């Protein structure tokens, strides 16, 4: 009937780039536990222009297969940020959140097992917070047959049923 | 496997385009740690006495310290080192920022320039990948402006660049070196990197960087991050702000001006004004500081954030942190706004915050005695901040006589004659010092300026309060918890110490109690530029997280090698040592270790006399400044002393 | 050498009208123009006067799961939403999928038209679509939109539930 | 199949707590369009003139027009029709931004409420999915802030809410009902919904909306849209900024207020300052405007941007549009400041811009007078700006004096007697009116003010020129390409008007021309209110994108309908009269449509009487204002005749 969602709360006006959260995040979730580090392979990235003012922690997102069509680009409140600037995507279009050797997605757990999210321990400024709360779970099959009338009518009868069979 | 450090440097030579990866020598980091340590053992048996600073025999090292790339707190510093072209002695010079990280995390210990490239190239360095890039299309162009440019050039938003401004090019004695809110900054470094037709260097790195002891290592740190909270709930009681907390000084935060525009000296290090610090004048700062102050920015791996970014109306943004938001200032006779906007010009341009207000306003003052005439200054405007900004660009630009200014106050003063040298009053070793002139001789500071081979105080300073306390309840609790001390005759020295009285200064502490407490200070500042540990949290401020205690299990559990307290003293006392050594064969004496004439207004010879004597002893060096032979064989330099004996510079 | 399209998103000239909502739905209906629907456009403003928030967002790529971690930015003094940056079609909320039927949306650029509609009705130009050349290669999975809508149904409903709904429709 | 229009209504009886959907006759499409039109269908057949304002009986309506919901641009208004509190006669309100949309992606086209709730309640509409919630921890509430509080309540942030203040909940007469940058505002149909217990309507709606012919309809949305660009490069030329371009009067952007400051009167409508407009006065409002100005925003599917965010130093934000910017400052004889500041409060509250101002400028005139005493007003400050704060609390809690002047200056006038109600100067049938006291009699504004049923003047004037222009040569170039008028005739009489001699008012424009342009610009705003079309884009500025020739198009294609232009004059025209006609059983006559006596200072009874006499003869009507039965056959409207005979309003 419920379950829990968790937020990480941002702070970026908090934020001074120190990328320390980078590198206790990548040094945690490395094998065997601390043995290294490398911010290329943490789970949370700063995007980090200090001439610009921009100082925004990336949490690492989903894996998704394909680029989108279009890049999107934000001015906002004056500043000019990044191409797919807040995007959290394990995406081929760039190496964010993927492995800098083979070029695996690499995805944000709040370090599950341990008694607190180290990014957030190590951020002593304190930008970074979790939260949770309870949430309705998911609860529906008429949802499924009016998708399915509705790839008919953009894509045709015969080509939606030549396509069920793959 | 080596662990910590990479245990690879890369070598180029710029007159052929040869670019070269080198393993080092383990042992080399048992003996002399790394950083400055291993930077000076190359310097010595590579650069021989007969090597200019303008020749292609000179070298530039890009050193990153031993913990760099670690989790280590705040360990983040690139240590440059060459021989100076003002000094004419060895230069090191630290910067921070996110420089030397990445340059480990691309898999490198340091970076050795030799030889002189015919046309102005940077390099480049991708992990394995590297190379020597043209960059005539980045003539004359700002530090800052340059690493942009060339980051969009590359498309590496996230590689880090150390570059050079039209200062550096045109060989100034005291440019700089600049990565975004970092700077190697003293010494002329900038002008070897300019010399060598070298305008930036561009590193990006993505391999991981192993520790020897994983488990043990992390635990350090935390316990250093817990210390780091304890600190800042609990600031030194009774003493001024900006002493009282961890750091680099807390210029760009909140804290009143009041001692220092009133203990400082304005001008060229000359005029003390005892009641500047008005009502007016403390609003009129407090208002140009709140509108220019952007944000508050760390280092790498740092909670204290030192550094802010600063933007003045129709400027370009810079980054600032410490006494260089006072220096332009006060040798203008001028206020904050302008001093915040001539800084933006001189870091672009990369120039030296310490030198360069003092030259110009060493130029003013001999243009008003007379020494110096209005031919000498063709088109000179006629406001006071005008002329500054007028100055500067003679100097960046080696025009006329900014061609002689461009060689620092003590050659300037040589080639100008007629008397120009008495107005030099501020040198040591020929290196512009911190404006500050005192009424009591104070012991220790005496013993530092003389013998400190970064000739800058506030780069061995630290560990020792400056000042006693009045009531001695105030030391009873000051030293209960003073933990950092190597022994517990640091905390009875300061119980006795007191403001006034039979145990006062310069009398008290005794010339014993002086020599430890230099020697203390001293030694820290050294582990600090071998581990690239930023003094911030370390040798700089009071009670610091990282002292002679913890440093070794540091040492230990990330690098893999044997290290404890005595171990660690011994090594920092080797190359110290090695670089006094170095000093000495380009012919530094005991001559040359004096203060300027009216940096007090109360000397004493006698007590003066034994105080060098007794820290020369102390350190193992005979009554000229040169270690004997007896403590380099005991250091395991015996190398050192068979070529001073071949050298003459030692008796057989 | 390939292309790459930015949509420019200047959100300090938006002025909350969602235009852009109305002609994007109203050009993806069966036929074109038939009717038009805010909640199936593939361009989703995210609007709060009092807060003077005004974010033009774009629909993105498809995801099946949610993150194990949601995100709240406050940015230069102004609190956004949880995900309020994220143009994933994701299950965690109703942006970028069908209101009726959940299935996903995504943005193509009007492809096949002159120019894309929304950027051709914000008068007041806060949108624009520019084009550069890479030389890096192209990764991408492309993946026909029919494909990825019915391969979402049948992760949602499963394939012999979804193959035997289609031919009792065929 | 319905098109545009939805075909359903929710039928609320908020005594019951019953709610019932109900499928709409498509013949009332036919005949009354939508919006008002249908709106007055109902009212007449539902709503007999013995149902007092206050009572179960009376209905509150809030109507999409017929084209909402469509990519129409700028189509967004809802009409909210009752029986006014403060007129006794029908009162219809229109109310921009996002409300009328979101209730057809709803579903519906209408929601009529009648009855009276007993507790504080507020109606929920989430598609198909209707319901009446407790709403009595809103009670007090701004009508913003109750916007806010609900939509959290639901977690429904795209959710559109309109909602009474404080007035509106103490039944003021001239409360309005408030929607983010949107208003209801006249009429008092704020306290109907108070009265009723309706706190606040929540309307979220995901449905699609339909339109007849997709290519076509879609075609002349293009339209336009080229039209709004051209005509933006192209103002209309030699006229004052704030009339030359689209949309509503652009009051929240430049324009210097020289025109408006100087010839509006001050106060009660009273005083005309001719010199006010100083350099001093431009920068002042100029800098608190500045200052105060957020962002400029639009109502939905629109470019125009009309209103504005306004934020006032310690205050909530707030949305203003218009005029509602000069009228509480010229009210108080004070600064834009104030103005900004109170009208905060105001907003808050739910008032009319233009009536309450009035009222409180009224009120102090009587105690000026001394009509009314300070015993009156106990805790009076004495500062002029508080003394507006604390009446205008007064007003609104209806406490002592507030509970008289809460009915308007009309019905305050008549309770406080001692000759007040000779300060109650500025009424039409009970209603304040614009406060503009001109000097020489305007025929074509002498028309509008007497018979408009609105009972506002800036609602039914627009499409003809309010001035004439000085040169042969400005007129020539302006009808060129006058496409929107409806006879060729218009041109010709623009081309003969003139500002002086003998083609000038009162005498020229003849008494027939003046017929003619009052009944154009009449019907357009019919249309607009019919349609949800904004007056910004058709009925209001010269040379509008919607006009008598494409809006039969939009008609057809929308909603698929048969639809010209001789087919949509006569709707226009049946709908009028029907409102006409239920103006009349609500006992209306000639002689209540008269203008305040002090309106103009040259006045001519005799051309007075000729104007009203023609105007009514063209309408249809006979010599009372009745709609004859002739011309009530002729629009298929005998039904209304029939029941005039019976109720012996008409002669048999
Ligand atoms: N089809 C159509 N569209 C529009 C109008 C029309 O008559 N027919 N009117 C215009 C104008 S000119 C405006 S600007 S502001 C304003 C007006 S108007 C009157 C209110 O009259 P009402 O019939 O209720 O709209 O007096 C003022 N009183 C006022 N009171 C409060 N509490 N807030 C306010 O903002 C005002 N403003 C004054 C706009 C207004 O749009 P809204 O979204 O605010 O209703 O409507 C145009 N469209
Ligand atoms: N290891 C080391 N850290 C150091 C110093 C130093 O001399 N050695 N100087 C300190 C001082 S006084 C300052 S202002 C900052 C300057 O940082 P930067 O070199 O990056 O500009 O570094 C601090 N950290
Ligand atoms: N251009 C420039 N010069 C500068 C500084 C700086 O930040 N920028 N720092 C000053 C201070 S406070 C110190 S401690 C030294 C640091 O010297 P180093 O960078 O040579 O080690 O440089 C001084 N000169
Ligand atoms: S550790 Fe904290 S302040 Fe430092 S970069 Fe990360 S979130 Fe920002
Ligand atoms: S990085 Fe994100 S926003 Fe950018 S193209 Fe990839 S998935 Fe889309
Ligand atoms: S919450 Fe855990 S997994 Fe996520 S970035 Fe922080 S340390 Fe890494
Ligand atoms: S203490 Fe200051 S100077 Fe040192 S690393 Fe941290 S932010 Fe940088
Ligand atoms: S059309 Fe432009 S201004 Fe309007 S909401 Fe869309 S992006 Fe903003
Ligand atoms: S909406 Fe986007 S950011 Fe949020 S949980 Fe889904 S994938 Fe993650
Ligand atoms: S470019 Fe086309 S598909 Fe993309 S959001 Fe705009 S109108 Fe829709
Ligand atoms: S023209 Fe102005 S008032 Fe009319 S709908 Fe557009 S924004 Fe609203
Ligand atoms: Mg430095
Ligand atoms: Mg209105
Ligand atoms: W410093
Ligand atoms: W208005
Ligand atoms: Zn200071
Ligand atoms: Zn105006």
């Amino acid at each position: 009937k419920k379950r829990i969602v968790k937020t990480i709360n941002i702070d970026a006006d908090k934020c001074n780039g120190c990328r320390a959260c980078e590198v206790i995040c990548s040094a945690f979730h490395a094998m065997p536990p601390y043995s290294s580090n490398n911010p290329a392979r943490s789970r949370v990235r700063v995007v980090r222009d200090p001439l610009r003012d921009i100082y925004v922690p990336l949490y690492a997102g989903e894996y998704t297969e394909s680029e989108c069509i279009g890049r999107d680009k934000f001015i906002i409140d004056g500043k000019e940020y990044d191409e797919c600037g807040f995007c959290r995507a394990s995406c081929p279009s760039r190496d964010l959140f993927r492995e800098p050797d083979s070029g695996l997605p690499l995805k944000c757990d709040l370090c599950d097992g341990e008694p607190e999210p180290l990014c957030v321990k190590w951020c002593l400024v304190g930008a970074l917070s979790v939260t949770e709360r309870e949430v309705e779970e998911p609860d529906k099959r008429t949802e499924m047959e009016i998708g399915l009338e509705s790839l008919i009518s953009r894509f045709g009868a015969d080509v939606v049923a030549d396509t069920v069979e793959q | 496997m080596r662990y910590a450090e990479t245990g690879y440097v890369l070598e180029v030579d710029l007159t052929k385009g040869s670019i070269e990866r080198v393993a080092t020598d383990p042992r080399d980091t048992e003996l002399y740690l790394g950083g400055l340590g291993t930077n000076a053992k190359i310097l010595w048996d590579r650069v021989p006495p007969e090597v200019e600073p303008f020749s292609p025999e000179n070298l530039l090292i890009f050193a990153a310290g031993l913990l760099c790339g670690t989790p280590a707190t705040g360990c983040n510093r690139t240590i440059v080192s060459t021989v100076s072209p003002q000094t004419k002695l060895m230069a090191f010079s630290m910067m921070g920022g996110f420089w030397a990280p990445e340059l480990k995390y691309a898999g490198y210990d340091k970076i050795i320039f030799r030889g002189k490239s015919p046309e102005l190239v940077y390099l480049y360095i991708n992990n394995d990948k590297v190379e020597i890039r043209d960059a005539s299309h980045l003539k004359g162009k700002g530090a800052i402006e340059t690493a942009e440019i060339i980051k969009k050039e590359l498309n590496e938003p996230r590689a880090q660049v150390a570059a050079i401004g039209k200062a550096g090019e045109n060989r100034v004695f005291y440019a700089s070196i600049e990565q975004g809110r970092s700077s190697a900054s003293r010494g002329g470094i900038g002008a070897v990197m300019g010399d060598k037709g070298l305008k930036a260097v561009v590193v990006r790195g993505t391999k991981d960087l192993c520790v020897a002891k994983p488990e043990e290592y992390i635990g350090l740190c935390n316990e250093v991050l817990d210390y780091i909270k304890h600190r800042e709930e609990n600031p030194i009681p009774d003493v001024m702000p900006i002493l009282a907390g961890l750091g680099s000084p807390q210029e760009m935060k909140v804290h009143d001006e009041k001692w220092h525009t009133e203990n400082f000296n304005w001008g060229n290090a000359r005029t003390r004004r005892k009641d500047f610090w008005t009502d007016e004048v403390s609003h009129a700062w407090e208002k140009t500081m709140d509108k220019a102050r952007t944000r508050l920015i760390s280092c790498y791996n740092c909670p204290m954030k030192c550094g802010a970014t600063i933007s003045m109306e129709g400027l370009p943004t810079y980054m600032m942190k410490c006494f260089t938001k006072l220096t332009y200032t006060m040798a203008a006779y001028s206020d904050l706004d302008f001093g915040l906007r001539i800084a933006q010009k001189a870091t672009e341009y990369g120039l030296d915050g310490f030198s360069a207000p003092q030259v110009m306003a060493f130029a003013f003052e001999l243009l008003e005695k007379g020494i110096l005439k209005d031919s000498d200054f063709p088109g000179l405007p006629e406001g006071n901040e005008e002329r500054f900004f007028y100055l500067l660009d003679k100097i960046v630009n080696r025009d006329g006589i900014g061609d002689i200014l461009a060689n620092g106050t003590y050659w300037a003063a040589q080639e100008i004659g007629n008397g120009a040298e008495d107005y030099a009053h501020n040198n040591i070793k020929k290196h512009e010092q911190l404006p500050l002139k005192l009424s009591m001789l104070n012991p220790i500071y005496y013993l530092m300026y003389c013998t400190g081979e970064k000739i800058n105080i506030t780069q061995i300073e630290g560990q020792f309060p400056q000042a006693p306390y009045p009531k001695l309840e105030q030391r009873e609790a000051f030293v209960e918890d003073w933990i950092q001390v190597p022994d517990e005759k640091f905390k009875k020295i300061f119980l006795e110490w007191e403001p006034r009285g039979e145990k006062s200064m310069p009398n008290f502490p005794t010339v014993d109690m002086c020599c430890d407490i230099v020697d203390w200070q001293e030694m820290m500042h050294y582990i600090d530029d071998a581990l690239g540990q930023c003094a911030g949290l370390s040798s700089f401020p009071l009670k610091p997280p990282y002292h002679i205690h913890n440093y070794p299990k540091f040492i230990a559990a990330g690098a893999g090698i044997e290290m404890d307290t005595e171990k660690l003293k011994k090594a920092a006392k080797r190359y110290r040592t090695l670089v006094r050594a170095f000093n000495i064969r380009r012919g530094m004496r005991r001559v040359d270790e004096q203060p300027p004439a009216n940096h007090w207004k109360n000397r004493f010879p006698e007590l003066e006399k034994e105080l060098l004597d007794s820290y020369y002893k102390l350190k193992g060096w005979n009554d000229d400044g040169i270690p004997t032979k007896e403590t380099l064989d005991d250091l395991g330099l015996g190398y050192v002393g068979d070529e001073f004996i071949k050298r003459g510079i030692l008796s057989a």
